[PDB]
């Protein structure tokens, strides 16, 4: 009754963070691919 | 041009979603090598953490996410191959972990079931903690397999 | 498909003196089919012994430990601890752990079981039942019956009275790897960290090449 | 029980929060892009 709940909870926190997680890495590796292709073209 | 242009970035975030997931692998096996590997409990129910499954998976994922990511700078023109085939042998390592888990998931559904007042004894939680690590290995893997199935088909476009 | 095992004692009691004859039987539904031997785990050793019951003539002190016991075919049963020492009174218990509105058994023992008369148990270094020569087993114990059991007796016409061995009455909550469920929590918030300082450098690399691409 | 209710609850504050801050910034990236383009 009492430790399922907190399972779950557990369970769609890991969820929840690693799609976080991934959404950040996709965000910097994008970033970091603009930013750098701007330094190229500009110098 | 579909995926052939899309590629571009999704290569470098599949690598990095590798490395994750390798990562957490690694640290879920050294965990429940340090804690969860005493003679008490038994073999059957770690499945996975019987046969050195978890460091060997998270050592290649480790390996061949950095070597996508060192390839992806245009290294020597070379690790393109290198990376393509430790991914090859990824998805091959990938499915046998998918495998080592349904094993593991449907021995401590027995196990489970075998136990009655849900958790009312040492073995019956061990069984659930490795069942929650179970479906948290899973998950990862098939997040895994995906990336790798998903640059060596790429890998594949680009070398014909 | 395969089932639990469970390891009786012969007598039930889980404290013995030295030199008393325990009989430990390990019949976990082992008849799914054929016979077959045992396994028995004693302070992580395998010993040589692949009998059902598993007899202890003369108990010694080293004869105390975890023991585990595990058929073919079947997973391993609930671990017993054995506690054998050396008094001259000694207060036998059914089990350590009690659940809820569960069962347990209690009963004072003399040295090579002379006559022991006019016990009194304490709990908490508080009297509860004075037994002639009759157990004191309690049904439906309760989170009140956790504490400290000892027994003061007879032996013959002589007063003695046995070691404090404290008995753990609670609710489901065994525990044991209850900070291996805060593995999951302290991993998600490891992760998070992880992501604050990635965010933390994206905003950075952001405002630079703002000002880099402006 | 009550431990890791109030973990979650903090961690879910957390995770509200890195969710507006990424949001913000891809908005702003996303700009940034098409004004570039
Ligand atoms: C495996 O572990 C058990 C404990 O569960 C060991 O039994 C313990 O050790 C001896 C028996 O060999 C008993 O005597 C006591 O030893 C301690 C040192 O540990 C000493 O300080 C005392 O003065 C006394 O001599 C001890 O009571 C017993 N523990 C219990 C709770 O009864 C067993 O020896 C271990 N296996 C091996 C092969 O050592
Ligand atoms: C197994 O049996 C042994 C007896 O051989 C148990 O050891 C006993 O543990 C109790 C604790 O409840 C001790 O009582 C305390 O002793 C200290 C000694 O300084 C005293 O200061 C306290 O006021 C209290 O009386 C008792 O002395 C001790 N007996 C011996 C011979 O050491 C043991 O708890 C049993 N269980 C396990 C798991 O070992
Ligand atoms: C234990 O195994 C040995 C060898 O297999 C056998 O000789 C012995 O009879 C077995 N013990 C019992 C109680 O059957
Ligand atoms: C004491 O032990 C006896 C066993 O003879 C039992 O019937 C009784 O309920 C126990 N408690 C009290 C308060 O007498
Ligand atoms: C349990 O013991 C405590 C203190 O000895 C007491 O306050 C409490 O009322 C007891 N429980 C019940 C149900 O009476």
């Amino acid at each position: 009754g009492e430790p399922q709940l907190c399972y779950i909870l557990d369970a769609v926190l890991f969820l929840y963070g690693i799609v976080l997680t991934l959404l950040y890495c996709r965000l910097k590796i994008q970033v970091r691919k603009a930013a750098i292709a701007s330094r190229e073209k500009a110098d | 041009q579909t995926w052939r242009t899309f590629l571009k970035k999704e290569l470098e975030f599949l690598g990095a979603t590798q490395i994750l997931v390798g990562l957490i692998c690694l640290c879920f096996g050294t965990i429940v090598c340090s804690v969860l590997y005493v003679s008490d409990f038994d073999e059957e129910v770690l499945l996975l953490y019987k046969l050195g499954y978890p460091f060997w998976g998270a050592v290649l994922f480790v390996l061949s996410g950095f070597l996508s990511i060192i390839s992806e700078r245009k290294n020597t023109l070379y690790l393109v191959r290198g990376s393509l085939g430790a991914n090859i042998v990824s998805s091959i390592a990938a499915g046998t972990g998918i495998a080592m888990l349904i094993l593991n998931l449907t021995n401590n559904f027995a196990y489970m079931n075998n136990c009655k007042n849900v958790t009312e004894d040492d073995g019956c939680f061990v069984a659930s903690f490795t069942t929650e690590l179970v479906l948290m290995m899973l998950f990862l893997t098939i997040l895994a397999f995906c990336s790798a199935v998903l640059f060596t088909i790429y890998r594949i476009g680009q070398e014909l | 498909a395969t089932e639990k095992s469970v390891l009786t004692l012969d007598p039930p009691w889980i404290r013995i003196f030295t030199g008393e004859k325990v009989t430990l039987s390990c019949y976990g539904n082992n008849h799914l089919q054929m016979n077959s031997t045992t396994k028995w785990i004693h302070n992580g050793t395998v010993s040589e012994v692949n009998s059902s019951h598993l007899v202890i003539v003369s108990a010694t002190v080293q004869d105390s430990g975890k023991y585990i016991c595990q058929k073919q075919g079947l997973f391993k049963s609930k671990p017993v601890y054995l506690n054998v020492t050396q008094d001259w009174l000694l207060l036998q218990t059914s089990a350590d752990m009690v659940l809820v509105h569960g069962s347990f058994d209690i009963r004072c023992h003399g040295w090579k079981n002379w006559n022991v008369r006019k016990v009194i148990y304490y709990r908490n270094d508080h009297a509860f039942n004075y037994s002639y020569e009759s157990p004191v087993s309690i049904r439906e114990a309760t989170l009140n019956d956790s504490g400290t059991y000892h027994c003061k007796g007879y032996l013959r016409q002589v007063k003695y009275e046995s070691d404090k061995f404290r008995i753990a009455v609670v609710k489901a909550y065994k525990c044991k790897y209850y900070w291996l469920q805060l593995i999951f929590p302290l991993l998600v918030a490891i992760l998070f960290a992880v992501d604050t300082g990635l965010l933390l450098s994206t905003e950075e690399q952001f405002k630079s090449v703002l000002e880099i691409q402006k």
